[PDB]
């Protein structure tokens, strides 16, 4: 299990909310994202 | 019968048809017609809209920083073309719907007006459906007429 | 004001495996009697599927309370598939299950 | 090879099991051994490695668990716990 | 038991049927529904025979049904008390006629 | 995956033994009240009462779940267009979208998103939700009738074991989500205030 | 005994010949329940009770 | 048990041990007394819950 | 007991997207009465449509899992009884070799 | 049972009361499509149960892996091999009879001596 969890699930968890993204007006306006990538253990 | 040890030096001891020829049509009526299935649960053998009626027409029918909800395009363009396709005359009536389950890995045998085919995908599938034929409706009755 | 240029065109078509599906975005049709036969291009010899001779109520169209240009095809008179040669295709099944992530 | 499957318990609804290997799959006396059942059935699928697996760490220890009163194998599962020994070498 | 009437066999299956309580449905096998034309004359040819027999303005809907002879003959009864308390559990406006 | 829900489909089969009202209501998620299922196919979108049987019982020749089947479907008398089911349904449950134009697509919203998280969670396979519904019932008539024993829960098949890989994972998915709120609050402070 | 250990297989086999008819006899729907119990009911009855007075 | 066809009410299926203490049992047979030894443990710790609480 | 083990769970979409290329007719596309005899294809509890020669497919099935080309994991059961065949390839079964 | 359906509508079938010419027809409340009844009944109940006692016998059954099987003779087919099982009807009240799969004729006779 912990194997498993560890080498494949811990990477999908990441993926599902990886992106979230921020915008606000201007007088065009701007926009803000934050992006996750690959997971890395010591 | 009891156990052993010893067995262990045994292993030691063991020791006419028509080929038509094909290209894909050009990509730039691609990019401004899209092709799908279209599909009828009448019944009938053909349903044809020839005979259906004229004229036919068919169509669909200060705040801060924030947390959105995200999708993908494809699906946030689609959840925006949620109106139904809709075909009449100005009384026979047709609406079609979204199958999504036999859209995807599909290229069609157009066997066009030279016996030769052009290839071609199908982007979407509609299911249409003979509605209000019969004409009967009592949307706002429903609700009192279910206490008799 | 929709377009119908035939709308009884014929067309045959086919559910196809991935590897088939994926390479397609020509062929020589060897008709057998009902022994139905397919000559693939150049790599292996697929023969069609008898899905369902008779399909009805199913019509192609294409699109170009608003509407577009719409025209229509035809009609699919024989639903076909792909008869998958065959033990290299029993072999890409088998290694087409055997794929990994990083 | 393909010579022993994995079977849960879903999977042993629809299976016929064998207990000992050539007690039964062959075809076909002391009475101080155990009167066992026969294989008239034919049509088996699987057949039990070894029946003795069917316990779990603690009960394994239990020498002829077969000769005795079942409580008193759960008892001495749970002594068995609390059996003062060697817990590690280190 | 009764004390004269005790250790008397065929006596105490007189009492069993007194207080074990007898649903209709528990002989009844299944239940028609008909429409038959005319009240007296029925299309299926087994009630036509009856209907005379108590004979010698109604619906013409028909309600038939079917029992078991076994469970009826273990709490063995006849229809004649049937009807009458069926006639006189509603009123003498549902014409009722049993076989026999 | 995803947010693992615990949404529990139930189909009420109500009314009791020989009494009338022999009618199965369903319950979907995040709707005040609960609502016979005939409607549901409608609103999935089959119309005719010969196609709902279809769906459910799989065999003509039987009736006798067609039979038990029979005051439900006049239940349903009542509508007779997908359309009016679903703008029906969203006002069973939370009816607070306001526009009416924005309360009957809340339905499709439910039955696309809410409604059954496995077999899809995407558009267009109402068809195939209706059949899970449609074969669900199926059993329900089934264990009425009698056919099939009361379904022993206590059947190891049934059950599953969770260890320290998913029961980390379940924990570590909140302990994630947490995380990025909480990003997101400095994310929003920043662009709020041109800071750092 | 040896001579006890045979006769108590005999008191065991004949068991299963009084198990082994009730059990035909309910396939033939023969085997009549009294009244106040189903016919598996009754089956089990007889089954139960000739088991327990086989090992007493 | 898997061990077993369907429809079989012969005493050893159903849960009939026929050999004894002396001479150990089959797995079928050994498996079975394990419920039945199970149950009174559980009715056991039941009387000690229910037993105890009416007294008081 | 001694021999179990636990399933970890595995990808489903080799089976399914096998099974579509070995006559599993699509649900979507299901007529009952026009295919009285069906075989209802589940996996793990969720149906993809229906077959019709359940027999052919079964022990192909199984032979994969054999040949190593279906994890071994993955349990599937054909109930013929009910004319229904399932799949499973959840995290968290119970299962002991054989 | 056995109720017919409308023809480009395909509902289900309530009775209407033809008394004018003396019968029974057919209406679909959809749309008017009206015809006659098939059969002077109406509605049966049928309080116990009769059918599908019988299920699961395909072209497939007698291949599975785990029934018991047995050796008497299908009647018709006087081939004595077959395969049984118990009653299908998961009911208690049922009794006990047996039913049996030839896999000459694929007759299948029950292991009842009172009535054949
Ligand atoms: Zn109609
Ligand atoms: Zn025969």
């Amino acid at each position: 299990s912990f194997n498993q969890f560890v080498d494949y699930t811990l990477q999908d968890i990441i993926c599902e909310d990886s992106t979230l993204i921020l915008e606000q007006l201007a007088q065009i306006s701007r926009k803000y994202e934050i992006s996750f990538g690959k997971i890395y253990v010591t | 019968f009891i156990k052993r040890d010893r067995m262990r030096r045994n292993f030691l001891r063991m020791r006419e048809y028509n080929e038509f020829p094909l290209r894909a049509i050009p990509k730039e009526d691609l990019e401004n017609m899209r092709t799908h299935l279209l599909k009828f649960q009448s019944k009938k053998k053909i349903n044809p809209v020839t005979d259906f009626h004229l004229p036919v027409r068919l169509h669909r029918k200060r705040k801060t920083r924030q947390l959105k909800v995200l999708d993908e395009n494809a699906k946030k363009l689609r959840f925006e073309e949620f109106y139904p396709w809709v075909m009449e005359d100005f009384y026979n009536t047709w609406v079609g719907s979204y199958e999504a389950g036999n859209s995807d890995s599909y290229v069609l045998l157009s066997v066009e007006d030279d016996g030769s085919f052009t290839m071609i995908p199908a982007d979407k599938v509609y299911k249409f459906t003979a509605r209000n034929k019969y004409a009967t409706l009592t949307i706002d009755e429903a609700e009192k007429r279910m206490d008799k | 004001d929709l377009d119908l240029e035939r709308s009884n065109r014929q067309v045959w078509l086919v559910r196809l495996p991935m590897f088939l599906a994926e390479k397609w975005r020509l062929g020589k049709i060897r008709i057998n009697k009902s022994k139905i036969t397919l000559l693939l291009n150049e790599p292996h010899e697929y023969d069609l599927e008898l899905t369902k001779k008779v399909v009805e109520n199913e019509y192609v169209f294409t699109e170009q309370t608003i509407p577009k240009k719409t025209a229509i095809v035809g009609t699919v008179c024989h639903e076909c598939q792909v008869m998958p040669y065959h033990k290299i295709v029993e072999q890409r099944r088998n290694i087409v299950k055997l794929n990994n992530k990083e | 090879e393909g010579l022993v499957e994995y079977i849960d318990a879903e999977e042993e609804e629809s299976i016929l099991i064998a207990m000992q290997p050539e007690d039964l799959e062959p075809a076909e006396v002391d009475p101080a051994k155990r009167i066992r059942v026969s294989h008239h059935a034919t049509t088996f699928t699987h057949c039990e490695i070894h029946p003795s697996m069917i316990l779990g760490v603690a009960a394994s220890i239990i020498p002829f668990p077969d000769h005795n009163q079942s409580p008193r194998n759960t008892y001495q599962s749970a002594m068995g716990k609390q059996a003062m020994g060697v817990f590690l070498t280190n | 038991l009764e004390p004269g009437h005790a250790a008397d066999q065929e006596q105490a299956k007189l009492i069993r049927s007194a207080i074990e309580h007898t649903t209709l449905k528990s002989v009844t096998i299944a239940s028609e529904i008909y429409y038959d034309p005319d009240p007296r004359s029925t299309v299926i040819p087994e009630d036509e025979e009856i209907i005379q027999l108590h004979f010698s303005q109604q619906s013409p809907w028909l309600l038939r049904l079917e029992l078991d002879r076994a469970a009826m003959n273990d709490k063995d009864l006849t229809m004649g008390q049937v009807g009458e308390r069926i006639k006189q559990t509603f009123k003498n406006d549902l014409f009722v006629i049993w076989s026999e | 995956k995803g947010s693992r829900f615990i949404s529990t489909l139930q189909v009420k089969l109500y009314g009791r033994e020989g009494s009338s009202a022999r009618t199965i209501k369903a319950t979907l998620p995040y709707i005040k009240q609960d609502i016979p299922i005939v409607i549901i196919f409608r609103a999935l979108g089959i119309i005719p009462d010969g196609e709902i049987l279809e769906h459910i019982c799989y065999d003509v020749n039987d009736w006798q779940m067609l039979e038990m089947l029979k005051p439900c479907v006049e239940d349903g008398f009542v509508i007779q267009d997908r359309e009016t089911a679903l703008d029906f349904i969203g006002r069973r449950g939370t009816a607070l979208g306001i526009k009416k134009e924005k309360r009957i697509q809340y339905a499709k919203d439910i039955l696309q998103k809410e409604f059954l998280p496995h077999i899809t969670q995407l558009e267009g396979f109402e068809s195939r939700k209706a059949f899970f519904l449609g074969y669900m019932i199926n059993r329900l008539l089934l264990c009425a009738l009698d056919r099939k024993d009361q379904d022993d829960r206590d059947h190891f098949g049934k059950k599953r074991l969770d260890l320290a890989g998913p029961l980390l994972a379940q924990l570590f998915k909140t302990l994630f989500k947490k995380l990025t709120k909480d990003i997101f609050r400095y994310m929003q402070r920043t662009v709020e205030e041109a800071h750092d | 005994d040896g001579p006890t250990m045979r006769e108590i297989t005999e008191t065991i086999a004949e068991a299963k010949k009084k198990v082994l008819d009730v059990t035909k006899e309910a396939q033939a729907n023969l085997l009549t329940a009294k009244h106040g119990m189903t016919l598996r009911e009754s089956f089990e009855d007889n089954v139960v009770r000739f088991l327990n007075e086989a090992r007493d | 048990l898997p061990h077993f066809s369907k429809d079989d009410y012969s005493p050893e299926s159903k849960g009939f041990v026929e050999n004894s203490y002396l001479r150990g049992l089959t797995p079928q047979e050994f498996f079975f007394h394990a419920m039945g030894g199970r149950e009174g443990l559980i009715d056991t710790a039941v009387k000690t819950a229910e037993t105890g609480y009416i007294q008081r | 007991s001694l021999m179990s083990c636990i399933s970890v769970g595995t990808d489903p979409m080799p089976i399914i997207t096998f099974l579509s290329e070995w006559g599993m007719e699509p649900l979507e596309d299901y007529v009952p009465h026009q295919s009285p005899d069906a075989t209802r294809v589940f996996v793990n509890g969720v149906w993809h449509g229906v077959h019709r020669n359940p027999a052919r497919l079964m022990e192909t099935l199984r032979t994969l899992r054999r040949k190593g080309d279906i994890n071994p994991e993955v349990s599937m059961i054909r109930d013929i009884r009910e004319k229904e065949l399932k799949i499973f390839t959840d995290a968290g079964r119970v299962y002991r070799p054989l | 049972t056995t109720f017919r359906f409308c023809r480009d509508c395909n509902n289900m079938l309530y009775p209407r009361e033809d008394k004018e010419n003396n019968r029974l027809l057919f209406e679909c409340r959809t749309c008017s499509y009206v015809e006659e009844a098939g059969s002077p009944l109406v509605y049966r109940h049928e309080l116990i149960t009769n059918i599908g006692e019988t299920a699961g016998v395909v072209q497939d059954i007698g291949s599975d892996p785990t029934l018991p099987r047995s050796d008497r003779e299908c009647p018709k087919c006087h081939s004595r091999e077959n395969v049984f099982f118990q009653s299908q009807q998961r009911r208690k009240d049922t009794s006990m009879v047996l039913f049996f799969v030839c896999l000459s004729c694929s007759h299948i006779f029950t292991s009842d001596q009172k009535n054949k």
